[PDB]
């Protein structure tokens, strides 16, 4: 268990999955989405 | 590639000595 | 490109060359070598520009 | 993505074995190195060879 | 002008290991016997140079062959300019080139008597066919009588040079001048035998150069108040 | 790197940079990064510094 569960979810293309790591210089890294990694954080890239 | 001048156009190499032993001379310079 | 001569003896960053860091900076002697441009001591920090 | 960015090779060839005489005197490359059996490579691999 | 008197510096394939640092123009002052001739003011002469990475034999058994490409290092313009250049060698079949039975060595010369700047590359030409040449450089040397450093290494970043003309003059200290796209792990150097087609009465005495290896060492470098090193040691 | 065909993995090409500036952001908007791997260094940095 744990006090607070925050989720943020967006589509994305699982083309572009290195863009989405930590350390990345991409455009998705620079102007899109930067991991917050204050917290125990854990990023899923999953399919519907 | 770059280009380095034409190809030489003698058909003859120069003529050469080969003796070592006039060579062998020390004037030691060691590292130091 | 900023200029030093105002930011003489104070900590400020500095960007020398691609050299990075931050220091206090005061003009001095000319020691070492010009054409290297930096100065180290034998610790491995830059002490010269 | 684009084919006009980087002409395209043929195929992607690469080495299998490198060794003298028997398998068992094999060459490993190095770190940051060439192989040893680079000229031997540059005849290519391709369904006949 | 007779025929070229050269040693068998030729066939000799060192081996290249961490790089080497010669010494160039020692006693370049003083006095000392020609060679071919058991006197007069010794001069400062600059070595030249071939590297590679193959070696085997000439058409008729010779050794010193260099095959694919190969780093060779001339100097030029009567020691003004330095070359360096990037081929492939073909071996030319004159009468007494190297793919032929009259073979016994290869020599570069320049005629001391406008400088044309390319003598050396054309007495090269004379015996070596140049192919897939990669590169080609220059740099120019003045020319004096001081004792000189010259030294080369090779890393993942290619082939170092290094000269002490660049910051100690009048020094021993080393310093680089150009960094050569070679990748290829050298593993063999010949130093290109020499001659001097001058007159008897154009002749002079040329000082002997050194060439050491170069070791992964430890060394305690004494640097100076204006960054020279003038102390070390091994 | 884009005037002709790359070469293989035996017989790999590299170039060596100094005393240049490159656009990085040019280089990479012609390549679809599908995997890195960094080793005492991050890309941010290597764009950053
Ligand atoms: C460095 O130079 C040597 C030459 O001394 C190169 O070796 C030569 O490479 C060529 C091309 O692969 C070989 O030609 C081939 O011969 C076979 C028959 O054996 C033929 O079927 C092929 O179609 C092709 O013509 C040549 O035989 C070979 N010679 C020797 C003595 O090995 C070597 O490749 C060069 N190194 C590099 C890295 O390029
Ligand atoms: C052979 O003799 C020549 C004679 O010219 C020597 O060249 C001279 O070498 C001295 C020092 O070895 C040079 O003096 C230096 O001058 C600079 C200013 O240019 C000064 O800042 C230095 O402190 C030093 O005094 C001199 O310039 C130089 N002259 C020429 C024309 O090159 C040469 O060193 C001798 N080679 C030997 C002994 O191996
Ligand atoms: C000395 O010879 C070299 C070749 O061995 C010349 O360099 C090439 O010359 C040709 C002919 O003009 C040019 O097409 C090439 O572009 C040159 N290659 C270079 C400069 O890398 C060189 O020009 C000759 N020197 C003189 C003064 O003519
Ligand atoms: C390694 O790859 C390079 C480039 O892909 C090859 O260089 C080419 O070599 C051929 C003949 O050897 C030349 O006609 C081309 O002009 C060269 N191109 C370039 C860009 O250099 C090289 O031969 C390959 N080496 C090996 C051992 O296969
Ligand atoms: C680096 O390359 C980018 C292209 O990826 C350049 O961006 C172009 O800038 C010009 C003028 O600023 C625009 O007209 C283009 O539309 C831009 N292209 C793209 C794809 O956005 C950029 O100018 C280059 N230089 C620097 C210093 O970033
Ligand atoms: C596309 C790689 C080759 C480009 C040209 C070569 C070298 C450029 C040098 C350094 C930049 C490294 C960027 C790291 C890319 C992974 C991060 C991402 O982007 O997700
Ligand atoms: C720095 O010091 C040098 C030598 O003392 C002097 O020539 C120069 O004018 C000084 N510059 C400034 C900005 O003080
Ligand atoms: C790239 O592919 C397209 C796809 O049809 C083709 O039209 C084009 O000619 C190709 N370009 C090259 C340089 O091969
Ligand atoms: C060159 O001459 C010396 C002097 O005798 C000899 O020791 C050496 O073996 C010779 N080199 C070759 C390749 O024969
Ligand atoms: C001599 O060499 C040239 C080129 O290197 C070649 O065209 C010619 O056939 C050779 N001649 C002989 C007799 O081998
Ligand atoms: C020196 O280098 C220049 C090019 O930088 C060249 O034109 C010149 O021939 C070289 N030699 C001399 C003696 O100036």
């Amino acid at each position: 268990c744990y006090s607070s569960l925050t989720v943020d979810y967006f589509a994305y293309p699982l083309s572009m999955a290195s863009y989405l790591r930590q350390g990345s210089t991409g455009p998705i890294a620079q102007f899109n989405y930067k991991q917050d990694f204050t917290n125990p954080t854990c990023r899923i890239l999953a399919a519907v | 590639d770059v280009d380095l001048g034409p190809d030489s156009t003698r058909d003859t190499c120069d003529e050469v000595v080969v003796q070592v032993s006039a060579f062998q001379k020390d004037w030691p310079q060691p590292i130091n | 490109d900023t200029k030093v001569d105002d930011k003489l003896g104070r900590c400020i960053e500095y960007s020398l060359y691609g050299v990075t860091g931050r220091g206090v900076f005061q003009n001095c002697t000319p020691v070492g070598l010009k054409q290297q441009r930096f100065v180290y001591d034998g610790f491995d920090n830059l002490v010269g520009y | 993505p684009s084919n006009v960015t980087i002409p395209l090779p043929q195929s992607y060839m690469w080495l299998t074995q490198c060794y003298t005489n028997s398998p068992s005197n094999s060459h490993y490359v190095e770190a940051g190195s060439y192989t040893p059996c680079l000229g031997l490579a540059s005849r290519g691999f391709n369904t006949f060879n | 002008i007779g025929k070229h008197f050269i040693s068998n510096y030729s066939a000799e394939t060192l081996p290249f290991g961490n790089g080497f640092v010669v010494r160039i123009g020692f006693s370049a002052n003083k006095t000392g016997s020609l060679v071919i001739s058991p006197s007069k003011v010794i001069k400062k002469i600059y070595p030249a140079f071939m590297l590679g990475t193959a070696v085997t034999s000439f058409a008729h058994g010779h050794a010193g062959r260099y095959l694919n490409h190969t780093l060779v290092i001339l100097p030029e313009s009567c020691g003004t300019s330095l070359t360096v250049f990037y081929c492939i060698l073909e071996p030319r079949n004159g009468t007494r080139c190297p793919n032929h039975q009259d073979y016994t060595s290869y020599v570069i010369w320049e005629t001391p008597h406008s400088v044309n700047r390319n003598a050396t590359l054309n007495s090269f030409k004379v015996s070596f066919n140049l192919r897939q040449c990669k590169f080609m450089r220059t740099y120019n040397i003045s020319d004096d009588e001081n004792q000189e450093w010259f030294g080369i290494t090779q890393n993942a970043q290619g082939v170092h040079l290094y000269s002490s003309r660049k910051g100690d003059l009048y020094g021993g200290n080393m310093f680089l001048f150009d960094t050569l796209p070679v990748y290829e792990t050298l593993k063999y150097y010949t130093v290109i035998p020499r001659s001097l087609r001058s007159r008897l009465n154009e002749r002079q005495a040329w000082a002997a150069f050194y060439v050491y290896s170069l070791h992964k060492l430890t060394y305690l470098l004494d640097f100076s108040v204006d960054g020279y090193v003038r102390r070390a040691i091994d | 790197m884009f005037s002709s065909q790359p070469p293989q993995v035996y017989n790999f090409s590299r170039l060596v940079f100094t005393n240049c500036n490159y656009n990085l952001t040019r280089l990479l908007s012609l390549f679809q990064v599908s995997e890195f791997s960094c080793h005492q260094v991050s890309p941010s940095a290597l764009a950053s510094g």
